[PDB]
């Protein structure tokens, strides 16, 4: 997250972080055993970190959980980015008790100028690299689909919206993938990718979950 | 078409934090780097000896 605050211990539960021996990806607890994360967060071994503030320090709130299923949208297409959507199962449920909570699908799309909040232990430099220990927060509002295919003609489908602002500062950034973009207590969507971190004119790009509520609930409930 | 064992380390547009090899060739040795989790060139891999293999000696 570049041009956020330190959101505090805790003061996200519901955002979890995925460990294949170091943390690469974040991801969105929305059920006691189902996290919401990117396809092209895809990888064997995965643990999944919840109540996690400092990720590089064991605090005493941490509970560390393997996945038993990593399901990857059926239309995924790893060129396109289209459908970047990703169930992870835990082997165990998870303890729910106020630093660990899970977060409500959305029952309708966001619109355009939705205020939002974007976290994760992603690279805080839009030029250069700096990782947190702790977990960093931004609020950002949702772009229209027009000016998101302004921003990039061609690429973006039916299925990504942008967020963010295009004098640039604040954007989401390596390390971010796969985590949460909360807007009125609702999961709207998951950090997917961008062009650079806080350039101008390029905001950061995210899967539509709204598009995706009935494809999840079936889902988590099949496995 | 050029040697892609020559080609710059790509993280490209994901932004996911993975970490993966590429060869140096300027250092003569596989380094690591971030991979943002899509669209891959080939001077990319998963263990310093797959780059070996592949790439050493560019
Ligand atoms: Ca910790």
């Amino acid at each position: 997250i570049v041009g956020g605050y330190t959101c505090g211990a805790n003061t996200v539960p519901y955002q979890v972080s995925l460990n294949s021996g170091y943390h690469f990806c974040g991801g969105s607890l929305i059920n006691s055993q189902w996290v919401v994360s990117a396809a092209h967060c895809y990888k064997s071994g995965i643990q999944v970190r919840l109540g996690e503030d400092n990720i590089n320090v064991v605090e005493g709130n941490e509970q560390f959980i393997s996945a038993s299923k990593s399901i990857v949208h059926p239309s995924y297409n790893s060129n396109t980015l289209n459908n970047d959507i990703m169930l992870i199962k835990l082997k165990s449920a998870a303890s729910l008790n106020s630093r660990v909570a899970s977060i409500s699908l959305p029952t309708s799309c966001a619109s355009a100028g939705t205020q939002c909040l974007i976290s994760g232990w992603g690279n805080t430099k839009s030029s250069g690299t700096s990782y947190p220990d702790v977990l960093k927060c931004l609020k950002a509002p949702i772009l229209s689909d027009s000016s998101c295919k302004s921003a990039y003609p061609g690429q973006i489908t039916s299925n990504m919206f942008c967020a963010g602002y295009l004098e640039g500062g604040k954007d989401s950034c390596q390390g971010d993938s796969g985590g949460p973009v909360v807007c009125s207590g609702k999961l709207q969507g998951i950090v997917s990718w961008g062009s650079g971190c806080a350039q101008k004119n390029k905001p950061g790009v995210y899967t539509k979950v709204c598009n995706y509520v009935s494809w999840i609930k079936q889902t988590i409930a099949s496995n | 078409r050029p040697d892609f064992c020559l080609e710059p380390p790509y993280t490209g547009p994901c932004v996911a934090r993975i970490i993966r090899y590429f060869y140096n060739a300027k250092a003569g040795l596989c380094q690591t780097f971030v991979y943002g989790g899509c669209r891959a060139k080939r001077n990319n891999f998963k263990s310093a000896e797959d780059c070996l293999r592949t790439c050493g000696g560019a």
